[PDB]
């Protein structure tokens, strides 16, 4: 309930009334992506994790909470993602870079040539777990 | 009486006072020590035989080695 | 007295001159209402090169909507014999 | 400003030949104030050896290879406006200011 | 607007540094360096080496950072060759890391201060800099240039006594740097000088590709170290400092907390230091004893092998990346099989960072110009190659 | 040969790293108070001064 | 986020036509494009929610001769927000022009003059596209293959011009090219 | 916020108080000893590890230890190296040339490492500036006299650092 006073990153403003704004870029997030054809993998990723996150922002009342359940840091970097995604569909919107072309090939390798532990290696542990809802949601 | 243009050879007359002679080389060069502590325990110096013209490639391999503390054997020990 | 412009009597033999001292144009070719492309036997990039060589005789640019213009002698005299720049 | 796309055909490609030389051409007095050139040669002269460089490249069909022509000429002339490397009879890379070949580059050396 | 040409051109600011600014009367409009003073062709004669003798190379792109990049070089020839590095050599490669940023940080900071005008501090801190240079001399034979660091783990180990003589450089280090701070830190000319000055968002940091403390001064809690760590630093206690304004005066204040923490972990790498083998065991990739290579026939060839020929390294590419000093020193690696590199990018972070002195210095005055470069620490052995 | 630069036996001394603070000064009123003491005890030294050279 | 999410999620979100090639390695995940997406791939990943690559650590060329595109260029990636690292990758000829991501990417202004200078690759719309480490005037493209290691010429002094100059090289000692395959 | 707090404040400013520890700190180190070294007097520490001029070593009968294998001219990363060589009239392998060109030659070390024989050392010399370049092109003969000079401190070197390599 208590106002936020920082949130440590300079140049990033506290924003009061985020759950508001959150509120409304989901809102008119999931009436863009409807430009795009509903078979497409980027509408259905797009919907579902829009919809989680403008789920748990209707249900809590309270920044702090919404930033608990979520785990994805503050508010206003929720806010900054947000705003970018409606940006990216825009553009997308604009590309047309949907459908498989007629004579579409694609290689795929998977090397399992290992790699020392000591080596420098990014190890960031798991996600939240409406990542994994999304991704398992676009392999159905 | 070089000490007054010499300004560098006065600093070691100065500070010879009180230190022991560990040897001398075939060139008259002289080593001296104090065994204290102001630059960490560094304590060992060589008074060059000539009092003017001197130069740092004076010094023979026995002794570089101890001036430079490399080793702890002075250029007499090693020659032996 | 002052004047802006130069006479344009000065002005035609003077673009009359820098035509024949230009390569590939024999001095018989050159009447004055000659066209560089077409009378003189010259291509583009020559005629370019023309346009070019009045504006550094003038001292003065000459715009690239004015420079196609150019692509006759009478009509390169008209242009500097009325523009005030050229001195 | 920033690097315009490939040329689509020769009519683009020649209006960007045209344009570069006309920038080419319009900084010879320039030039002939940083070198000293007053006594050595003529601004024509100068003029005639971009030309002949444009002359010498009248062969070439593919405008992707024009408009990479078109670019290392601005590059190069733009260094010789602001970075001048001076040598005497020598701006960048052109030379300002009875018996065959084979018997001059016989007696030179054996390698031709 | 009227431009000034100004390349300082001695010790006194890099060295090779050369700038074009417009200014309006004496505030700054736009930043313009003019670079490769300083290129060499590295990249290219990388390429022409064996992987043995490209390691100096590395010593001598950021040249007061030396063993950081022999680091990344042998890290990223581990990567590609999937070399096991022994604990002890693990160690040793993390505690003498730590040592070059103590180096680093000394020279960065007390340089940056006498161009403002503090004289006195140089001097303090480069006696102190002459004591880590004689650990660099004694377990390489080099003050600067060590090549100690080395595929598979380090050249040789330890001379007895070094570790205690270690130990008291670190019983006397904190005093050093709290004389250094209350030369600097409270003084009001010091702050009029640092702060506000060269302000930059997390964003921004972001957009020019900062890395280090030009990252962490703005609030983004990253350090490749706990990111993505790499030898025995994921056995080792010590913080990551963080700004809160993004100014030069945080980025100071970082430098000077980033030297108490790598004291702290040289502490902690000299208790934990254990016994073992300082080199990988392997007998194709690394040097065998002078012994053995005299007494052994396959030793013997082992060694004429390996000083001839080289390793070879299995053909594949990637990009290996460490926390040095001045930020992220990648190297993007090309092997093709044979006993030479075949691609070697050096990624450095002074090659970004110098990239942003346009934005970070706009409408500043002429002297924060030199405070600015102060606070990126350029050296331009990296920005060049 | 198996002897090998170590921690000696229970390891090093510890070592501090963080600032060790200083309290060192007057500060505040005792300065004012000396300050204006000596300006108005000195004022007065200097009128005394001034009469005795007329 | 590990490489096994990145690239099922990849997979899965990313229009078909952008990527030729996928490689998930221990070395690291790699995304090959043509030329022509390569914008704006880099934009999607950029501003996409589960992906945001908001750092562009380096651009390189590579050189490889017996292919028809000889010229590979490299963009290597960093997303901060989830810690993870990313490899797109791009061939390119001695007279194709690719996209400039400096509007993306600022940090990519002096990346690419250093692979115009280095491999004569051009940049569309690169605000400011001219070398910057070789010398003033300097011709060829140093890391090609094919240019020699120590160049075509040489300065020095020349008391009569009082000034430095470039000449041919010289060599007193040629390098020695040491063949121990 | 407090008259208190606001004069202190203001007290602080007008006198100078931060600038006064900053001077009383300056004149500490004044009175203590110095730590400069009186050169050429007094010399620097090292160690046995130094990479200083090179110098071609003898077995102790007065023969060469080098038999020419070149690893060291083939390891050098500066190429700073030259060896020719050639069957010796007593049927020795042995060099007719050994040339260390010292202005190319970045003192890594390397050489003496790929020696099998312990020939070629950089030994402790490091005062050997020259007015000239071609006296830093050091050839076969000069090499050896360098090591004949040195010797008495290198061997010793190599038996303290015997333990390690
Ligand atoms: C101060 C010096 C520095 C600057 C100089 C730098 C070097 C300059 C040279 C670089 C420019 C090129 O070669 S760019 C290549 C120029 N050539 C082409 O455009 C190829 C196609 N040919 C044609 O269009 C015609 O033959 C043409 C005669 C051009 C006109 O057409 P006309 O036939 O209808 O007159
Ligand atoms: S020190 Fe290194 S560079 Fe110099 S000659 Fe010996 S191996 Fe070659
Ligand atoms: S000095 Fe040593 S390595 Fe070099 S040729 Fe002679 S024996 Fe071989």
């Amino acid at each position: 309930a208590k106002v936020k006073q920082t949130t440590g990153i300079v140049g990033l403003d506290v924003v009061p009334n985020a759950r508001a704004v959150l509120i409304d870029l989901y809102s008119k997030t999931l009436k863009e992506i409807q430009a795009v054809p509903e078979d497409e993998g980027y509408r259905k990723a797009v919907e579902s994790f829009t919809r989680q996150r403008l789920n748990v922002c209707k249900e809590e009342e309270d920044w702090e909470m919404i930033e608990k359940r979520l785990g994805c840091g503050q508010v206003e970097e929720l806010i900054e993602e947000a705003r970018d995604e409606l940006t990216l569909i825009g553009k997308m919107i604009e590309w047309d870079p949907w459908g498989v072309p007629d004579d579409y090939e694609c290689e795929v390798i998977e090397n399992d040539a290992p790699i020392p532990k000591h080596v420098p290696q990014h190890r960031p542990g798991p996600l939240p777990e409406q990542f994994y809802k999304t991704l398992e949601g676009l392999i159905a | 009486m070089r000490c007054l243009p010499d300004g560098n050879l006065l600093q070691t007359k100065i500070h010879n006072i009180g230190a022991t002679l560990v040897g001398v080389d075939k060139f008259g060069n002289k080593y001296y020590q104090k065994l204290g502590d102001t630059q960490y325990g560094r304590h060992r110096w060589v008074e060059y035989a000539s009092k003017d013209r001197y130069n740092a490639s004076q010094v023979p391999a026995e002794w570089h080695g101890w001036l430079h503390f490399i080793t702890d054997h002075t250029g007499d020990e090693l020659l032996s | 007295v002052r004047g802006s412009f130069l006479d344009k009597s000065e002005v035609t033999d003077r673009v009359l001159s820098v035509v024949k001292n230009f390569q590939k144009v024999d001095p018989s070719k050159v009447t004055p209402k000659a066209n560089f492309q077409n009378d003189l036997g010259l291509d583009s990039l020559d005629s370019v090169e023309v346009v070019m060589a009045l504006e550094e005789e003038f001292g003065f640019e000459i715009p690239d909507n004015e420079a196609d213009k150019i692509q006759s002698i009478d009509l390169a005299v008209d242009f500097i014999a009325s523009h005030p720049q050229a001195k | 400003i920033g690097v315009p796309p490939n040329s689509a055909n020769l009519t683009e490609a020649r209006r960007r030949v045209f344009d570069f030389f006309r920038a080419a051409c319009r900084s010879i007095p320039t030039i002939m104030d940083i070198y000293n050139l007053q006594d050595v040669v003529a601004p024509s002269q100068l003029r005639y050896a971009i030309s002949a460089q444009i002359r010498n490249n009248a062969h070439i069909t593919d405008p992707k290879v024009i408009d990479l022509l078109i670019f290392k000429g601005m590059e190069e002339l733009t260094d010789i406006v602001d970075h001048a490397k001076q040598r005497h009879h020598i701006i960048g890379q052109y030379v300002v200011g009875g018996k065959t070949d084979f018997l001059k580059n016989f007696y030179t050396s054996n390698y031709f | 607007n009227f431009t000034l040409n100004f390349g300082p051109q001695h010790p006194a600011a890099h060295g090779v540094l050369r700038l074009v600014l417009e200014m309006n009367g004496e505030v700054v409009e736009r930043a313009e360096p003019h670079i490769g003073l300083l290129h060499r062709g590295t990249e290219k004669l990388i390429e022409y080496k064996t992987y043995l003798q490209a390691l100096p190379y590395f010593d001598r792109l950021d040249y007061v950072s030396m063993m950081a990049q022999e680091h990344a070089y042998s890290l990223a020839v581990e990567k590609l060759l999937n070399c096991e590095v022994p604990l002890r050599a693990q160690y040793i490669r993390v505690l003498f890391c730590e040592i070059t940023r103590i180096l680093n940080h000394l020279l960065a900071l007390t340089t940056h201060a006498m161009d403002v005008g503090a004289l006195t501090p140089f001097l303090w801190a480069f006696e102190e800099r002459e004591k880590l240079l004689e650990f660099y001399e004694r377990v390489s034979g080099a003050r600067m240039h060590a090549s100690f660091i080395r595929p598979g783990g380090v050249a040789q180990d330890l001379p007895l006594g070094l570790c205690r003589d270690i130990d008291s450089f670190t019983q006397q280090f904190a005093s050093r740097i709290d004389e250094l701070e209350e030369m600097l830190t409270g003084n009001r000319i010091w702050k009029q000088r640092l702060v506000d000055i060269g302000t930059v968002t997390a964003q921004q940091a972001k957009d020019w590709g900062f890395s280090g403390v030009m990252l962490r001064g703005s609030g983004v809690c990253w350090d490749l170290r706990r990111a993505a760590p790499y030898d025995v630093y994921d056995q080792l206690d010590f913080d990551v400092p963080v700004g809160t304004r993004g100014d030069c005066y945080d980025r100071y204040c970082i430098r000077i907390e980033e030297m108490r923490q790598s004291l702290r972990i040289i502490v902690q790498c000299l208790n934990q230091m254990p016994s073992g083998m300082i080199k990988a065991d392997d007998r194709k990739l690394c040097p065998p004893s002078r012994c053995r290579m005299k007494l052994s026939m396959e030793s013997l060839i082992h060694h004429f092998e390996l000083y001839t020929e080289g390793f070879s390294v299995p053909a594949s590419s990637t990009y290996t990346a460490v926390e040095a000093p001045k930020g992220e020193f990648g190297v993007f690696l090309v092997s093709n099989g044979s006993n030479r590199p075949y691609r070697c990018k050096i990624r450095a972070p002074g090659f970004a960072h110098l990239q942003g002195l346009d934005f970070m210095s706009k409408h500043h005055m002429l002297a924060d110009v030199v405070t600015i470069i102060g606070t990126q620490d350029i050296v331009f052995g990296e920005v060049d190659r | 040969p198996l002897l090998q630069d170590g921690p000696p036996p229970g390891g090093f001394a510890p070592v501090r790293y963080a600032r060790r603070i200083s309290n060192t000064g007057p500060s505040a009123m005792a300065m004012f108070l000396a300050v204006s003491g000596a300006f108005a005890w000195g004022m007065y030294q200097v009128g005394q001064g001034n009469k005795i050279r007329r | 986020m590990d490489n096994q999410f990145i690239f099922k999620y990849s997979w899965e979100t990313l229009p078909k036509k952008w990527v030729k090639k996928m490689e998930r390695s221990e070395h690291g995940n790699r995304f090959d494009t043509n030329t022509d997406y390569l914008f704006q791939l880099l934009c999607f990943l950029k501003l996409h929610t589960y992906t945001r690559v908001q750092v562009l650590i380096d651009i390189c060329g590579v050189d490889y001769p017996s292919r028809k595109r000889r010229f590979e260029v490299v963009y290597n990636l960093l997303s901060t927000r989830y810690n993870s690292r990313i490899r797109v990758q791009t061939s390119a000829d001695e007279v194709t022009r690719i996209s400039s991501v400096v509007s993306l990417f600022p940090s990519a202004g002096w990346w690419e003059r250093e692979v115009w200078d280095m491999f004569g690759v051009s940049f569309i719309n690169h605000p400011d596209l001219r070398r910057i480490l070789t010398d003033y005037g300097f011709e060829g493209h140093p890391l090609r293959k094919d240019f020699p290691l120590s160049g075509y010429v040489q300065v020095r002094y020349d008391d009569p011009e009082k000034r430095v100059v470039s000449e041919p090289i010289e060599m007193t000692q040629e390098f020695r090219y040491f063949d121990f395959a | 916020k407090d008259w208190n707090t606001v004069f202190e404040r203001s007290i602080n400013t007008l006198f100078l108080t931060e600038m006064v520890r900053g001077l009383s700190l300056t004149l500490k180190y004044f009175f203590d000893p110095k730590v400069t070294i009186n050169y050429p007097f007094e010399k620097g520490p090292l160690s046995p590890r130094f990479r200083g001029e090179h110098a071609l070593r003898r077995y102790p009968t007065g023969e060469e230890r080098c038999i020419a294998c070149k690893l060291c001219e083939a390891v050098c990363p500066a190429q700073a190296i030259t060896i020719e060589a050639e069957e010796r009239e007593d049927g020795s392998r042995r060099t007719t040339r050994y040339d260390i060109d010292m202005t190319k030659c970045i003192y890594c070390g390397f050489c003496q490492e790929a020696c099998p024989v312990d020939a070629i050392v950089e030994g402790p010399n490091f005062e050997f500036a020259t007015e000239t370049h071609e006296e830093l092109l050091y050839d076969k003969e000069k090499l050896l006299e360098n090591g004949d000079r040195w010797e008495t401190e290198i061997a010793e070197n190599l038996r303290s650092e015997s333990l390690y390599r």
